[PDB]
RNA sequence: AGAAGACGGUCGAACUUGACUAUCUAGAGGAAGUAAAAGUCGUAACAAGGUUUCCGUAGGUGAACCUGCGGAAGGAUCAUUA
RNA sequence: GGUGACCACGGGUGACGGGGAAUCAGGGUUCGAUUCCGGAGAGGGAGCCUGAGAAACGGCUACCACAUCCAAGGAAGGCAGCAGGCGCGCAAAUUACCCACUCCCGACCCGGGGAGGUAGUGACGAAAAAUAACAAUACAGGACUCUUUCGAGGCCCUGUAAUUGGAAUGAGUCCACUUUAAAUCCUUUAACGAGGAUCCAUUGGAGGGCAAGUCUGGUGCCAGCAGCCGCGGUAAUUCCAGCUCCAAUAGCGUAUAUUAAAGUUGCUGCAGUUAAAAAGCUCGUAGUUGGAUCUUGGGAGCGGGCGUCCCCGCCCUCUCGGCGGGGCCCGAAGCGUUUACUUUGAAAAAAUUAGAGUGUUCAAAGCAGGCCCGAGCCGCCUGGAUACCGCAGCUAGGAAUAAUGGAAUAGGACCGCGGUUCUAUUUUGUUGGUUUUCGGAACUGAGGCCAUGAUUAAGAGGGACGGCCGGGGGCAUUCGUAUUGCGCCGCUAGAGGUGAAAUUCUUGGACCGGCGCAAGACGGACCAGAGCGAAAGCAUUUGCCAAGAAUGUUUUCAUUAAUCAAGAACGAAAGUCGGAGGUUCGAAGACGAUCAGAUACCGUCGUAGUUCCGACCAUAAACGAUGCCGACCGGCGAUGCGGCGGCGUUAUUCCCAUGACCCGCCGGGCAGCUUCCGGGAAACCAAAGUCUUUGGGUUCCGGGGGGAGUAUGGUUGCAAAGCUGAAACUUAAAGGAAUUGACGG
RNA sequence: GCGGGAGUAACUAUGACUCUCUUAAGGUAGCCAAAUGCCUCGUCAUCUAAUUAGUGACGCGCAUGAAGGAUGAACGAGAUU
RNA sequence: GGCGCCUAGCAGCCGACUUAGAACUGGUGCGGACCAGGGGAAUCCGACUGUUUAAUUAAAACAAAGCAUCGCGAAGGCCCG
């Protein structure tokens, strides 16, 4: 069964994003999976996403605007400290010019940027690049 | 995908995305809940009794148009029935095949079905039990099961 | 695939350990037996009495008597066959010589095409055969 | 004030006996596995290997093997006509 | 009672534990007898005196094993302390000097200390660093230059060899000083001390990996080399040597343990169709993992500049606010859950690790040191940081993520109002009478109010219901020809079988034809890359019995789920046991052929079996050689089932329904074709894709080939056998996919 | 009821193998100097100081052998060490 | 009947044998007589229990369950006469 939501709907925009879809449709929706979406927005890689809202869980739709890489997931949300982050971020990023790390903190769901500008740690969520 | 088959149905309800009730339905809350008093008195189950309420009566959902289910209203009169509708039809599924088995004993398809039919039956006991539906005690044995059932 | 729960940190280590004994290395390493069957007993040297000069057929493609000599460990007294290394260090060799003995280079495994010899003469009588064959110094008469 | 000594109790070494358990080890005879000799007999497997091969099971034969029953194609057929 | 698959208990350890060490992307893997801390022991046990402290052993007692002296009556032992012996070994130092330093003990400034310090042995290992430098001639070379190769020097850099050829130094001899308890060593410093500067650099190599010779002489598959490929059988790039080169260098080779290489143990991060590999299938407990949903946006001046950036201010309650009665303020009580998580702080021995400062002559080190001294400095300035220290425990901020709960038979929250029993203090101050609703606590009855209180109903699951559907299963029943045998009838000399025959049956009527009878098997054609079932498997008719997927659903419950060690059900064929039955076929067996032989292939016969009922067994190339659940990622035409919608044809009927076709759509299946989705070693695979751009959940399982699925132990079985399952030893390949050739009865 | 004779493997020794004669078929699975083996107190091992005894093993077995062969607990006033 | 709470059960009386534990004690003797299995490792045969030569053989012999074969449908099979 399905276990890992935002697992699901991270494999479905690769996929898409692979393919070359303008837009594509994940079908569990979250307040995980909107954050994430909204941070990937932030920083430019995604276009806008619309929620379809039934009375069930919601449906995204979100356009690609084509500069996505991966935006692959690591499922056993691992507590990320400080001290570790950078061999998280070696490990999971291309290079050390771009690509993010998402992981959900106390504050909030954000990349691993704002995560040590405000000094936090918190739970692994995914990257993309 | 089943659980005790190797199916991927698909065959659902779809409910419409309106929760509102339909403004030619003219009965009233009080009235359906009379309707379902008088069908659970007959002895229907709250399965039957939704679908006789939906084919007749033209009510869509028991919930939307009261604000309750159907097992919560019987519940709430206090003609609910002993065991949960499902679990009392598995047991009566689990009897009828043994009373088949105990006169073929080669029907070892048979005895296979026998054997998934009472793993259902106690994985729905314990999450019965679990939730305080049915004592904690509460077993089901195979020998004193067809007395509560039909 | 593998399991990948937050807490499945036991049955990792157990499968783990559990495969762990499927490799010879670690096998051989852990189970004991084999440095049981090890004449030398984990030791890198030995020492050892001349029990017989033998000479030992080369494998098939070669053809060549190498020269051997049938060793008695001073401990544990068993009995092995070691290789003596140049061209003429066998005429060093006498019977009731203490001989010193070490590997003959993969680990208890023959080496060449010599069959079934795993060990090599290194001193004879407290004198090296490297110095025996070079001629810096002479036999203990 | 008092030593030797004695009855009893308690820790209890040690000896004898028996049991259990670890390794090492002899053994008539039997039965295997490796290696080398162009040793003897055959030619079962590779081609349709000259009875297609192989699996499970059972019986039989100097030896590879053979045969019955069910299976596989890793077959020598991706196909055979209203 | 207590402990156990969250591994108890038992066994092994070549286990003292830790601080730490090796290796070094990250993660890890090994090692810690060893100087610091903690523990234990003093030949093995055991028991004690004394003392604050011992089950002390440089204390005692006894036994055991060793072992000393003896006048044989007795007496005395404990170096896993410092040295030093023997033994064991591959394996490890002097029976030296001193309490001078650091400290310890004592009645104590004074004694003692094999603690400890010093020296000796010491290529364990680590740091520095000699074996030569310069100049001038010849012969070369240079972007050299001077006339345009010709010849030279107004230059530079090597090598060859010399009466060069005179400069600098040590390694050593050795006086003194210094050091030191006394010496030694180092640093100073006299004097000797270098031209094969003979004051002499070695260890391994020169086919490849891997830097270096297709040199020469011997040997001739011998000797030998060779970690691995390999060299050597008379012209050796590989052996034995000479010469010459190569690498490191006062070090280098070898053996062994271990680490990296090894993404060949894979958490990061491996594989499992064909290379080794997914259990025959399903259920299923522990274990692991689990759908969505509860506060978001609005504010003001400081503001990563309302500068529509935003340090950022945020536009819990009640108790004496310590500046019985002030707004001049911030303390006492609780958290409208409990946790995980994250950040901070504390507490975390030193040494070691990283790292700050410091010219030890540089460095490894060490924790030192530096400023002036004009000679009066009748002395000044410092340092002896900091970081890390897992897990567990403590504290304070945050509340995303994840678990967990609150009100459903209301036994609910909150505001009060009745009626209950006790009591710290009352003071209705002379004591005593005390009223104390005094203050709060004791249970209990009737109210008001809360918007009174149940998130939604997963392209999760279970269940109900409707019409179907199907070689799904069991029981009974019906039919079909065929085969074999038998009985009658007809006519005949062959019939059968084969590559050819023969065994065999035949004037006794064999075979053949006809009519019947009996028995037991088997259900052809229809029959398909069609269906159903968890697989094994399932195909004559009809009836009965339960079961089931898919579909349809605006039905119901509301997370009840996925995968699953242990355990359980079923499980082809063969085989086993008991009872029936035994037509055909046919292991074993017999015979005839074939053949060199023929225990076979071919033919004739034929036992067990093949059939049914009941009980075992639990194995197959039990195959898709391919785990299950979930999501995504091309096209196309079909097919099976169910549903939905449409021109028409057809069946009867008077029309629609309902069947049979035709055209589509949807869902679940068996598949097929095609594709540069992508993957893969490729064959190939729309899964074997979404994998170095590596993480959806979970189960099993492989680690070169053999030995070997063997031995042994355990367990199951009537047996056959099934499950679990080594090691010694051996081997450099064994294998997979494709290509070319050769070959094919 | 269930056979003979010859030759044959790179040391010898055996004979997997090959020839023939013959039978109705040539003794198969097993088991053995057995309560069944003459030779015989067979040969080897074990048990003893010493064993024509016992046990284990071997098998061309004068003359073992399958409705009886071979095993196997329990039992036996059975025979033996 | 207004009239009260054994409700963690009390009070009195009566009664067999049996078991367990402890102290003391005797010249270590105590199932004190009587009653009352020596044990183990194997081989052969017979499965076992049973039976047998009264008056020399109790056995390995006979029997036995089990297994197999044969005859017979009554005008019959087997047997007496
Ligand atoms: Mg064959
Ligand atoms: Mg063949
Ligand atoms: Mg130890
Ligand atoms: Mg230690
Ligand atoms: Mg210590
Ligand atoms: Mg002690
Ligand atoms: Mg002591
Ligand atoms: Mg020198
Ligand atoms: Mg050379
Ligand atoms: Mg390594
Ligand atoms: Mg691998
Ligand atoms: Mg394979
Ligand atoms: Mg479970
Ligand atoms: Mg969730
Ligand atoms: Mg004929
Ligand atoms: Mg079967
Ligand atoms: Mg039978
Ligand atoms: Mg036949
Ligand atoms: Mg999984
Ligand atoms: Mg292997
Ligand atoms: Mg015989
Ligand atoms: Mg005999
Ligand atoms: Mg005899
Ligand atoms: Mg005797
Ligand atoms: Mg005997
Ligand atoms: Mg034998
Ligand atoms: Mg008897
Ligand atoms: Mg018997
Ligand atoms: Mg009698
Ligand atoms: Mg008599
Ligand atoms: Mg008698
Ligand atoms: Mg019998």
């Amino acid at each position: 069964v399905r276990m890992n939501v935002l697992a699901d709907a991270l494999k479905s925009i690769n996929n898409a994003e692979k393919r070359g879809k303008r837009q594509v449709l994940i079908r569990p929706c979250s307040k995980v999976i909107v954050r994430f979406l909204t941070v990937m927005m932030k920083h430019g890689y995604i276009g806008e996403f619309e929620i379809i809202d039934d009375h069930r869980a919601g449906k995204i739709v979100v356009n690609l605007t084509g500069r996505l890489n991966k935006c692959g997931v690591i499922s056993p949300r691992f507590d990320v400290q400080l001290k570790d982050l950078e061999k998280w971020q070696n490990n999971l990023l291309p290079s050390r010019q771009f690509g993010f790390i998402v992981l959900t903190t106390s504050a909030g769901i954000m990349d691993h940027e704002e995560a040590r500008r405000k000094h936090t740690g918190g739970k692994i969520l995914g990257f993309f690049f | 995908g089943r659980m005790h088959a190797p199916g991927k149905g698909l065959s659902q309800s779809a409910l419409p995305y309106r929760r509102s009730v339909p403004t030619w339905l003219k009965l009233t809350s009080d009235d359906v809940k009379e309707q379902i008093y008088k069908l659970a008195k007959k002895g229907l189950t709250p399965s039957q009794i939704g679908v006789i309420l939906r084919d007749s009566h033209g009510v869509a959902q028991v919930r939307f148009v009261t604000g309750n289910k159907i097992l919560r209203i019987l519940k709430s009169k206090g003609l609910a029935p002993d065991l949960p509708e499902d679990l009392y039809h598995l047991i009566k599924k689990a009897v009828a095949v043994r009373k088949h088995l105990e006169r073929n004993r080669k029907d070892k398809d048979a005895k296979f079905r026998l054997i998934l039919i009472e793993s259902r039956i106690h994985r729905l006991a314990r999450y019965y039990k679990t939730k305080r539906v049915l004592p904690p005690n509460w077993k089901y044995e195979s020998s004193t099961a067809s007395a509560l059932v039909a | 695939g593998k399991c990948r729960g937050l807490r499945t940190a036991r049955k990792l280590r157990s499968h783990r350990r559990d495969q762990k004994w499927h490799d010879k290395q670690y096998k051989k390493a852990h189970l004991g037996t084999a440095l049981k069957a090890n004449p030398f007993g984990g030791a890198s040297h030995a020492k050892g009495i001349v029990l017989e000069k033998v000479g030992v057929e080369a494998k098939q493609p070669n053809s060549a008597i190498r020269k051997c000599v049938r060793v008695q460990l001073i401990k544990n007294g068993k009995k092995i066959t070691a290789f003596v290394p140049n061209d003429g260090c066998l005429n060093f060799i006498e019977e009731n010589d203490e001989v010193l003995v070490a590997g003959f280079g993969r680990k208890g495994h023959a080496v060449g095409d010599i069959p079934g010899v795993r060990f090599k003469v290194v001193k004879v009588a407290n004198v090296s055969l490297l110095a025996l064959y070079k001629g810096k110094k002479e036999r203990p008469r």
